[PDB]
RNA sequence: UUGUUUUCACUUUCUCCCCGCACUAAUGUGGGGAAAACUGGCUUUAUUUCUUCAAUUAUUUUUUUUGCUGAGGA
RNA sequence: UUGGAUAAGGUGCCUAAAUAUUCGCUCAUGAGAUCCCAUAAAAGGUGUUGGUUCAUAUGAACUAGCCCUGAAAAUGGAUGGCGCUAAAGCGGA
């Protein structure tokens, strides 16, 4: 397993509930689907979402579960959808986009890059809503609709990585990108 | 909630968890140092025998490294006796580095004060 | 960054088409032409059997796709050139002074005189390849002809701008030579 | 451990049902509001 | 419908600059990460950066997500299908002889000799360098008889 | 031919060192060959002789020899910090080294 | 690193990389040449590179140009300049490892018949994408009044002549010997011969 | 006022047919239709050394090569 | 004092440590580059990159990332310098 090449990101179902008062005997429980680090983050984000959206803070309330949502089919291309709301420098604003890979946790870091590298929304600025497996017939960007095609090849122009050891300072006679 | 009060106002400055049985006897056992002497007289001695710990809290029936990891794992009725009984705790600094102490365990970014819950464990086992 | 887009040129029947690296060499009865596309990322596939070429781009951005269609319409310059030569019908136009053009050197280094009345000559070359001579139908006409459209569009460029006015309304004093017409031969 | 199997099956299935269903239930409300 | 004689030379001779592309079923060595110096197909794209690997069980690269940078195309390429799994894709494998016609090419006679000669002992980098000196007496008296 | 080796070659860069502090108890040593921290990490209990010439002689030798033995790596990039009997002098840096095959 | 020199062909490498691996190559010890250094590439357009070395050359002590930053012309003396301002050239080691740097103009006498390496981590081949403008360190230093340009590219066919021929020569002698190795692999005891065919000799 | 149930739409082809009928990036291709079921998925029986038995956590036991240190003198 | 391991901060060279890995953005004929910190605005752009809402893959209107204009000072000059564009820049991991 390549460490260099996973990621931290984890899906987490948690479901929390409101400490019973006499006023209520029996709060209706709430349960969420939370991309985290670790548990210990995707607990953070529910509290905050149940303070966000019910008035439910984590000194009123009680974790009822707490666990960890694994892919049950790790290899498989499938191409996901994800909504999603981030806050700007001058405003909020809820943007759709797509990706595909593996997993759905690898989908959100790729969701996480790329906001970062286009928008510099900070995770912290970033709200993720409703990431859904799509259909290939309802694929909407076209960055990833020409990757769906009947048979699907293309050229390898990258320049070699090569490993340190042969990574060597001087060498005999100029190398070549074209290679293959 | 005393404590838990007490550990707020510290938070940012800090970083705590679980410490479960393992790491609890790594750290009385390879780590453990305890007050010997008067009150008010301590002097640090690194437990090294039975024979300091029985002296001191055998009233309580606690005669025993493995009595005082029972005790701190579990919050046993001689709880507060043996947590004053064990000298602070010096650590050494992680093996692998922090994140960012500026930052929160919970923050996206990296970071490292706060509630760590069970992650305290890895950390404990890198700074000891 | 669309994976792979292609563009397909018609090779006309007169020409014979060499590429190797993208350095393009035509011939044709008209001459020969020869284009580096070097500066481009480009597939190039040359079909001499079956005439055409194909210029193909592997995960180009917009940017760079804008240049299939650039290369495309250069290729195709070179045929027709080379097939036909490309001509520019320039017009001599004046108020009161005639503009007195002399062709010397077998058709190259136009001189003009009397522009404006000023007595002084006005020469200009002409790029390589390139023709220019004196209509035989109009009397105030200028023919420059080439394989090159590049050249011949610079030629025509050259000859225009040489005898540009100055220090006068321009939108009253309109004499100068301007390209009235591009067609081919 | 296969009944355990089937159970744990279940419960992640009706989670993502759940999931599903409350997905359907905000896209019918964002359609209702758009009209 | 046909194209008679001319399609069999023409195509052949056509000589693509890009030959190797990332087909399924193209085989690849990786020169990056802890699986470098080992060979795999890639089974199905995943992203223009992102594929997936399965050295079939003769490798020991198991079917996983790398990135295309960390992979040098071959020449060799089976027929598998898009989305065959590690067992056919052994079976395929073991019935084409990939692997064996990849260990007769230059790259791969090469890998295979840079290999055995590094995991040579003492004494047998000694035998080389008896040999060698045996073959350079010889080469010797040879050029010298030639004038 | 003769004068057989039986030793790698290093080369002494500066001291154990951060931006404008030295720490003259640990040498930086490059080894021929090796560019990675694994590879480093396998000529780790090796002693290193720093062999000099010197103007006059000393035991009825021009030649002396400063003793020390590798430590651990340093960096990621095959090298690696060796400590002398005495600290080597700076006037050596650059200069070379034998990585010897004993232990 | 563990060679008395190292010839190192400029030809095709980005100025900023070539210095740094030169510099540090000096300062560990290695003395290294630095050959057709008017083949320098620099990232970004040759517009924009006359810009920056026009603001250089705009520099002066106004009391006293002759103490001033000397400027330099020769691609040459700009590698080494480079190499200079990535170095600690005020003191005694920084110095030594400065000397022991020598920068040419095309391949003179002893340094075109020695092998010339190659830096893969500056080259521009490798290190630029191919659709971003880049200048020539010998056109730029002909902009900025080297003018010695087009010397160095006659000198540098004639050399191409030259080690055009040697290398027909040398190839003919490979083919010899070639050949004479292979009639000579069956002279020898199979056993050492099962030997050079197992390591692949 | 939540569950429950139903419909179609989802796959590979180194398959076949028609149209462009060589038009492709292509040792093929674009559009329009069929085929089973290699591929992919599922259901049974035997095996896990052909192959896999992962990862994380909890709880335990070892191991290769090695740096520095030796206070004291009961 | 001897070892170890870290903080802040860094790892292209100066300068110990990554020309590390992985994903995007950016070409600047005055690019940009660590809190304090060593200035920049209103207003613009048919530069390019993503989004949003309307109109049968086209026309619009917005929106915000990087870039550009707005942007002029006196000794010669300063992201600290070199330099860097398949970054050694910007936002992440």
């Amino acid at each position: 397993i390549d460490n260099s090449l996973n990621t931290n990101i984890h899906q987490y179902h948690i479901v929390g509930r409101a400490i019973p008062t006499a006023k209520d005997k029996n709060p209706n429980v709430y349960r969420m689907c939370i991309f985290a680090k670790n548990d210990t983050n995707a607990k953070s984000r529910f509290w905050y979402f149940m303070k966000k959206i019910n008035k439910l803070k984590k000194s009123n309330g009680e974790l009822l579960a707490c666990e960890q949502i694994k892919e049950r089919f790790p290899l498989r291309v499938k191409n996901y959808g994800v909504l999603l709301r981030y806050d700007s420098r001058t405003g909020t604003h809820n943007m759709y986009k797509e990706f595909r890979d593996t997993t759905k946790e690898g989908a959100i870091a790729q969701l996480y890059s790329e906001m970062a590298g286009r928008h510099r929304a900070r995770a912290s600025s970033i709200n993720i809503i409703r990431i859904s497996e799509i259909s290939s017939s309802l694929v909407r960007r076209p960055h990833i609709k020409q990757l769906l095609k009947r048979r699907l090849r293309f050229p390898a122009l990258h320049l070699p990585t090569l490993q340190k050891e042969y990574r060597k300072k001087f060498a005999s006679k100029r190398p070549s990108t074209y290679r293959m | 909630k005393a404590t838990k009060e007490m550990l707020k106002i510290v938070e940012p400055y800090v970083t705590y968890g679980y410490p479960t049985l393992s790491t609890v006897r790594k750290l009385l056992y390879k780590r453990g140092y305890v007050r010997v002497g008067k009150v008010r007289r301590y002097a640090r001695k690194k437990i090294q025998d039975n024979a300091d710990i029985s002296k001191h809290l055998g009233k309580y029936n606690v005669h025993g490294i493995e009595d005082m990891v029972y005790q701190l794992y579990t919050c046993g009725p001689v709880f507060k006796k043996v947590n004053n009984f064990l000298w602070a705790f010096k650590l050494k600094p992680p093996r692998k580095g922090f994140k960012a102490k500026r930052h929160a365990f919970n923050e996206p970014r990296p970071g490292d004060w706060g509630n760590r819950e069970a992650h305290i464990n890895e950390l404990i086992n890198r700074m000891i | 960054k669309t994976i792979v887009s292609t563009q397909k040129v018609l090779i006309p029947e007169g020409v014979k088409v060499a590429i190797n690296a993208r350095k393009v060499t035509v011939s044709g009865k008209y001459g020969t032409l020869r284009r580096s596309f070097r500066h481009l990322p480009i597939d190039i596939r040359l079909n001499k059997l079956k005439k055409y070429i194909k210029v193909v781009m592997w995960f180009g951005v917009p940017d760079s796709l804008a240049c299939i269609r650039t290369v495309c319409t250069h290729l195709k310059n070179m045929f027709t050139g080379v097939t036909k030569k490309f001509l520019y019908k320039m017009r001599l136009v004046h108020a009161h002074f005639p503009i007195n053009s002399n062709i010397v050197d077998n058709n190259t280094r136009i001189e003009i005189r009397n522009y404006l009345g000023e007595k002084s000559v006005r020469f200009v070359k002409a790029l390589p390849g390139v023709v220019i001579e004196k209509s035989p139908n109009v009397k105030d006409e200028i023919y420059v002809s080439g394989a090159d459209i590049e050249n011949v569009s610079l030629t025509a460029a050259l000859i225009h701008q040489s005898v540009l006015c100055r220090n006068k309304d321009i939108r009253k004093f309109l004499d100068g030579i301007y390209v009235s017409e591009v067609t081919t031969v | 451990k296969q009944i355990q199997k089937k159970e744990l099956q279940k419960i992640n299935h009706d989670y993502y049902k759940g999931v599903a269903k409350a997905v359907k239930k905000k896209k019918k409300r964002e359609e209702k509001k758009a009209k | 419908v046909e194209l008679t004689e001319e399609e069999k030379l023409y195509i052949s001779k056509k000589n693509l600059l890009f030959k190797r592309f990332v087909e399924p079923g193209r085989l690849c060595l990786i020169e990056y990460g802890p699986y470098a110096g080992k060979l795999c197909f890639i089974v199905d794209i995943v992203t223009i950066t992102r594929v997936i690997v399965d050295g079939a069980f003769i490798t020991g690269v198991p079917r996983m997500v790398i990135p295309l940078k960390r992979l040098k195309l071959l020449k060799e390429r089976i027929k598998i299908n898009k989305n065959c799994k590690s067992g056919f894709l052994r079976k395929t494998v073991n019935s084409t002889k990939v692997l064996e016609e990849f260990n007769n090419s230059k790259l791969g006679k090469k890998m295979i000799i840079k290999k055995k000669r590094d995991e040579a002992t003492d004494f047998e980098r000694f035998q080389v360098y008896f040999a060698k000196r045996e073959l350079k007496k010889k080469m010797t008296t040879i050029k010298n008889k030639k004038n | 031919l003769q004068a057989v080796r039986l030793y790698e070659k290093g080369v002494i860069l500066g001291y154990k060192r951060s931006q404008r502090n030295q720490d003259p108890n640990f040498t930086l040593i490059s080894i021929k060959n090796v560019n990675t921290k694994k590879h480093a990490q396998f000529y780790v209990g090796k002693r290193v002789a720093y062999v000099y010439r010197t103007t006059k002689h000393h035991d009825g030798v021009k030649i002396k020899c400063i003793w020390g033995k590798v430590c651990r790596t340093h960096g990621n990039s095959g090298v690696i910090r060796a400590k002398f009997k005495t600290h080597i002098p700076p006037k050596a840096f650059g200069d070379r080294v034998r990585i010897l095959m004993y232990p | 690193m563990y060679k008395k020199e190292y010839v190192i062909d400029c030809k095709g490498h980005l100025l900023g990389r070539l210095a740094s691996l030169i510099a540090k190559e000096l300062l560990n010890g290695q003395r290294i040449v630095a050959v057709r250094c008017e083949d320098i590439n620099i990232s970004g357009s040759l517009y924009r590179n006359k810009l920056k070395y026009q603001e250089f050359l705009r520099l002066r002590t106004n009391t006293n140009p002759k103490k001033g930053p000397l400027h330099l012309r020769e691609p040459s003396k700009i590698l080494w300049r480079c190499v200079r301002g990535m170095l600690p050239h005020k003191t005694y080691k920084g110095q030594l490892a400065l000397k022991k740097l020598k920068v040419c103009v095309g391949m003179p006498y002893p340094y075109d018949k020695k092998k010339k390496y190659v830096l893969p981590s500056a080259l521009r081949a490798f290190r630029l994408k191919k659709h971003r403008r880049y200048c020539r360190l010998g056109t730029l230093s002909s902009r900025v009044g080297w003018n010695y340009d087009t010397l160095v590219k006659k000198n540098e066919v004639l050399r191409k002549q030259v080690s055009k021929a040697y290398y027909k020569k040398k190839v003919n002698n490979l083919n010899e010997k070639k050949e004479i190795k292979t009639e000579a692999l069956n002279l020898i005891n199979p056993e050492q011969r099962q030997v050079l065919e197992n390591f692949g000799y």
